């Protein structure tokens, strides 16, 4: 009866052992999808189209571009060079820890003020940081653009040196409330450039030409100027010349690692149908694959495939083969031919970045793919639905299985009272 | 046969997109007429080079009840389709224009 | 057609596999 | 930038280079600058549609052709009168409404 319960598990351990295989599917399935949804989102993005490369001609100007700049020449000329107001205390110390105001008062205040911020800024510093250091440490420690800084003239005398950043909007207006000593030290007025600190360097902005444009920034990182491209400053350049030119190597990579995930998605597919074709025919061979003949892997498939042929994207490719991918005939997989899809590239961007991402919303065969995709991969899809069914009838099964251990017992018992 | 048949669907799709625009030149076209002798011999690959029980069903059709496998009181009703040319249609599949 | 007609009848195999354990049991 | 009234308009570009004037359409909502510098950088045609920021809040439309003298463009705006009164030269006689 030991054989004869082994004969009843034959089908029943056949279908825990391809529960449990299927349990392993569905894993390798959802990391398959995983991985493919990954890389399908990061192809999602436009900007990747709309891509170029800049080159100076000059060591002294650096360029950089970002995503939708414009190729084309330009005429770089810098006038002038933008810096950043600094000034001296005019009394040099003796030490840097001998006291600057009056110890008498135990809470004073200093109070900056530009042009550029609106709210004051005020640093507070109580009894016993009236110090150069500890001015020096409380300006610095309030990070809010004014770095203070000391400079050892020669021996023994000191100096205390406040500097803002680039540009005319950053002059300083410096006050000292609640100490007299230290306000006689530290005060200026930069509206009508008065004070007791004098002013080691004038606060420009930085003037430039491009293309027969005058341009007027803050500071040495113009960024506007075409709107797609980054200029930094050095020098006073005189008929510079940038060069930006269209690039499609992020989009050709992103082609790449994409058609890569989807054969790596069929390759999973079909391992996971395989099949052993017996002669005999007596029984199932043994390797066979558990999600064979599933509406899972079937339902994926079609799914899927069926976005190639998008209606939503208004673009004059209808079809994704147009671009330069060709799906094979043996087997599911996508290959590509390098002439074609950089022709594509280098001629209907516009018609490529339509096809495969489109408006993002509802167009594109890129965003049907990651819908759909989602739509499957969740709880609520039909993957999950059929996976839960499957789960549900292994714990009925499950229940039948302690029923019939209940028989094992009765009948292990009903022999050995018969033997 | 449903690999051929999606990948016959991406080729005359492909095929209708540019025979209705301009994109595809008549010389492109000639190379679309090359193109549909290579899928006719696709057809004819998914027909016959694949077999059914060391037979080609796939190149003649038997519409015809399996035998019965004497675990079951009612028999295994197939009614087996061939991917042919002439039966489904698809030799009519030609979308050469006129020169 | 052929594919749910067949996972039935993989069901309706484990059907005939049970009636053969019940008749192992009758023997 | 253009008028609301009129829901289709079209800006006609003309080089001696080119045979065909090209021609971009801008239906409703098409009329802000970002609309007429994508509208004109998806054509794809040769003609570069790009944006400069002079200082806060004042911006400029900036049109730049190829290299070569057979390139210069006599721009025209059909179907709208500010846009046209915006965006409007003629290279032959070197007066427009652009400098």
């Amino acid at each position: 009866l030991t054989k004869n319960e082994k004969g009843r598990l034959t089908p029943i351990t056949k279908q825990q052992s391809a529960n449990s295989a299927k349990l392993t599917a569905y894993g390798t399935l959802k990391s398959a999808l995983e991985k493919f949804q990954t890389a399908n989102t990061a192809l999602n993005k436009a900007d990747l189209f709309k891509s170029t490369v800049a080159s100076s001609t000059t060591e002294d100007l650096k360029v950089s571009t970002t995503a939708g700049a414009c190729a084309g020449t330009y005429k770089i000329n810098v006038t002038q060079l933008a810096a950043a107001q600094s000034l001296a205390t005019k009394t040099t110390f003796a030490t840097t820890k001998e006291q600057l105001g009056d110890t008498s008062v135990t809470s004073r205040t200093i109070k900056i003020e530009q042009p550029g911020r609106k709210e004051p800024l005020e640093i507070k510093l109580d009894k016993g940081d009236t110090s150069m250091e500890a001015i020096r440490d409380a300006i610095n420690d309030a990070d809010s653009g004014i770095c203070a800084s000391i400079v050892k003239v020669k021996e023994n005398e000191f100096q205390l040196v406040l500097t803002a950043n680039s540009g005319t909007d950053n002059t300083m207006k410096i006050t000292v409330e609640g100490d007299t000593k230290l306000n006689d030290l530290l005060a200026y007025d930069s509206t009508t450039n008065t004070g007791n600190m004098q002013e080691l360097v004038k606060a420009e902005n930085a003037k430039l030409n491009v293309n027969g444009i005058d341009i007027e920034r803050q500071s040495n990182t113009v960024t506007d100027a075409p709107q797609g491209i980054t200029l930094t400053l050095t020098k006073k350049v005189t008929d510079a010349t940038v060069t930006v030119t269209k690039d499609d190597t992020k989009a050709k990579e992103a082609i790449k690692s994409w058609v890569d995930a989807y054969n790596s998605l069929v390759d999973t597919f079909s391992s996971l149908t395989k099949y052993t074709a017996v002669e005999p025919g007596e029984e199932a061979s043994d390797k066979n694959g558990a999600l064979l003949g599933d509406s899972v892997v079937r339902t994926i498939q079609t799914g899927i495939r069926a976005q190639f042929a998008n209606s939503g994207s208004n673009s004059a490719f209808k079809t994704m083969a147009e671009i330069g991918i060709t799906q094979d005939g043996t087997s599911g997989k996508l290959k590509i031919d390098d002439d074609k899809l950089t022709k594509v590239l280098k001629d209907n961007t516009a018609a490529a970045r339509e096809l495969l991402v489109g408006d993002g919303k509802e167009t594109g065969i890129t965003t049907k793919i990651a819908t759909e995709v989602k739509s499957y991969l969740a709880d609520d899809g039909i993957i999950d639905n059929a996976q839960d069914n499957v789960n549900a009838t292994l714990k009925s099964l499950t229940k039948q299985y302690l029923s019939v251990s209940n028989s094992i017992d009765e009948t292990v018992a009903r022999y050995k009272a018969q033997f | 046969a449903l690999n051929e048949i999606n990948n016959n669907l991406q080729r005359v799709r492909e095929l209708a997109v540019q025979s209705a625009n301009s994109t595809n030149s008549q010389s492109d076209l000639d190379s679309i007429q090359a193109e549909i002798t290579q899928r006719l011999n696709e057809i004819d690959r998914v027909s016959g080079q694949t077999q059914f029980n060391g037979v080609k069903v796939l190149a003649q059709d038997n519409t015809l009840t399996i035998q019965v496998g004497a675990n079951d009181g009612e028999t295994i009703d197939i009614d087996l389709k061939q991917i042919n040319s002439q039966t489904l249609g698809l030799d009519t599949l030609n979308v050469q224009q006129k020169y | 057609a052929v594919q749910n007609r067949f996972n039935s009848a993989i069901t309706n195999l484990g059907n005939t596999v049970n009636n053969l354990t019940s008749a192992r049991s009758r023997i």
